[PDB]
């Protein structure tokens, strides 16, 4: 008969220490690289190599913004003159900013706020 | 608990045990790793025979069930590693440890079989251990798992049996 | 390996999700390189791989360009092109094929892949607003 | 890996597939201007304003949506054709 | 900088020619051959 049948104890039925315990567990299967595919796999797991198929906007999300924040920036013009020549200048400014693909929403908003300030001192 | 674990980690078994008794006197409860530390300390304690050391380990297990702490893989593996130090007298207790480890539902690791094989090698269990392990895929569960195959092959060398 | 072989191999996990996949009418792959032989070998590789992946592929050669400039000492750049138009492939087939051929992209060869996804009208455009 | 040219998205739809009447088709065509090719009956909206590509795709869909709705609308000045 | 741009609103290898030649002439600049 197998060793798996027989008498048993019958006793029971059904921080830093953890970190280093897991790091020591990692060493159990820590072998040297066995070929080139394994090297590429290890590098991409480490974040070394590019992801394929290549995504030209990988790792970039523009702060999760949506298009209507980039195209419709006229809600930042509420505190300005609504019908004078600053309305003209600032509406055209925000039209310019809405066509800028290189800036995020935050920089555009800060720029609009700077004009807010500058006109208010003046 | 942390003092106990570090205390054993640096081989200070006697006052490790004394501080455990102090812990009990303060009506406090110990953690599984602390119990494993304490088992290792009990076995490495000097001037005691096999039987009283085994009784002390059993007493520790009765405490384990007393404070509602459930044993895990590391506890049984430590028990078997300690039992390795007592050669022939420890064989049936090691087998009983393995059977209880299965009955509780804790899957044996590679380190378990490493300890068992090295304990009995001082030998036909390897047939059974292997007939269990054939076809199975394993994961790192014990630091000593990497020592299995080596020890396993040693048996094959000692037994001069090629099919193993 | 003649006797010593791996007993079993852990195939990668490919789970059939529940979402519908993108459909591509066309997938045009414009590879630009400084060497015609490199582009010819890459064309052979890509076309073969498409054949064993079942994807319908056609190849043509867009005209080469030269950029000449002078410092008299006159230097030259040649750019040669190869266009691989794949047709009627799903999102996953396209994705795996592109991963393969981009990981196997040789030196000095840049890639431009245009993907022509197929979509249906938004529900806002099936009828006018009343 | 960043290439600024990857944000561009091009939406192409044949106007015959849009539920348009005569007035709506006329209005749509002479709204879009050169984006519509008479030979092919295809309207092509190229969006590159937004940094990302998902944002430009959403903007293109939004443009087509508003274009359809404003072509199917008859203002007061529309009376004096 | 940005302040300067705002007030305004309110109103190939980057090497020396010779170092280019040595790298270009030695084949160290990819794709740049001599006509």
């Amino acid at each position: 008969k197998n060793i798996f049948t027989g008498k048993r104890l019958n006793i029971f039925d059904m921080s830093l220490w953890d970190v280093e315990f897991a790091k020591q567990l990692a060493t159990v299967n820590e072998q040297p690289l066995q070929n080139g595919f394994e090297e590429l796999i290890q590098w991409t797991k480490e974040g070394k190599l590019w992801e394929f198929p290549i995504n030209n906007e990988a790792g970039f999300d523009d702060d999760g913004s949506e298009f209507h924040e980039h195209i419709f920036l006229e809600k930042h013009l509420e505190s300005f003159p609504k019908q004078g020549p600053i309305r003209h200048f600032m509406e055209l400014v925000t039209c310019g900013l809405s066509k800028n693909p290189y800036l995020s929403v935050k920089q555009k908003v800060e720029h609009i706020e700077w004009f807010r300030n500058y006109f208010n001192e003046k | 608990c942390t003092m106990i674990r570090g205390m054993v980690k640096h081989r200070a078994y006697e006052q490790a045990l004394n501080l455990y008794t102090e812990l009990l006197n303060n009506r406090l409860h110990a953690d599984v790793y602390t119990f494993n530390a304490l088992i290792e300390a009990t076995v490495c304690a000097i001037n005691e025979k096999f039987e009283e050391k085994w009784s002390k380990i059993l007493e520790l297990l009765r405490h384990m069930v007393a404070q509602k702490v459930k044993p895990n893989l590391q506890t049984f593996n430590t028990i078997l590693k300690c039992l390795r130090r007592f050669h022939v007298f420890a064989r049936s207790p090691a087998l009983q440890v393995l059977r209880e480890m299965k009955a509780i539902g804790i899957e044996p690791s590679l380190a378990t079989y490493h300890h068992i094989i090295r304990l009995f090698d001082q030998s036909f269990i390897i047939y059974d251990i292997m007939n269990e392990l054939m076809g199975k895929r394993f994961s790192p569960k014990d630091p000593d798992d990497d020592k299995f195959f080596q020890s396993a092959m040693s048996i094959c060398s000692s037994l001069r049996d090629l099919e193993l | 390996l003649h006797v010593d072989v791996p007993k079993d191999l852990t195939k990668p996990v490919v789970t059939i999700s529940d979402e519908p996949d993108i459909l591509y009418k066309r997938l045009s792959v414009l590879v630009k390189g400084h060497d015609k032989a490199v582009l010819d070998s890459y064309e052979y590789f890509a076309v073969l791989a498409a054949k064993e992946l079942g994807i319908s592929i056609k190849v043509h050669e867009p005209p080469r360009k030269i950029e000449r400039f002078t410092l008299r000492v006159q230097y030259e750049m040649r750019t040669l092109y190869r266009c691989l138009e794949l047709e009627h492939l799903t999102g996953s087939t396209a994705d795996v094929y592109l991963e393969y051929i981009q990981r196997n992209l040789p030196e000095g060869v840049a890639m431009e892949v245009t993907k022509t996804q197929l979509e249906q009208l938004p529900e806002h455009i099936k009828e006018p607003i009343w | 890996v960043r290439n600024p040219r990857a944000r561009v998205v091009v939406l192409r739809v044949k106007l015959s597939s849009l539920n348009l009447d005569d007035h709506a088709k006329k209005k749509l065509i002479k709204l879009v201007g050169e984006r519509y090719c008479k030979t092919t009956d295809v309207l092509t909206i190229k969006t590159d304003r937004c940094p990302l590509r998902r944002q430009n795709y959403d903007y293109a869909v939004y443009l087509l949506t508003v274009l359809y709705h404003e072509s199917w609308n008859t203002e007061e000045w529309e009376k004096s054709k | 900088a940005d302040e300067r741009l705002r007030i305004n609103s309110l109103r190939r290898w980057r090497l020396s020619r010779i170092v280019f030649r040595h790298l270009a002439d030695h084949g160290q600049l990819s794709g740049i051959q001599r006509a």
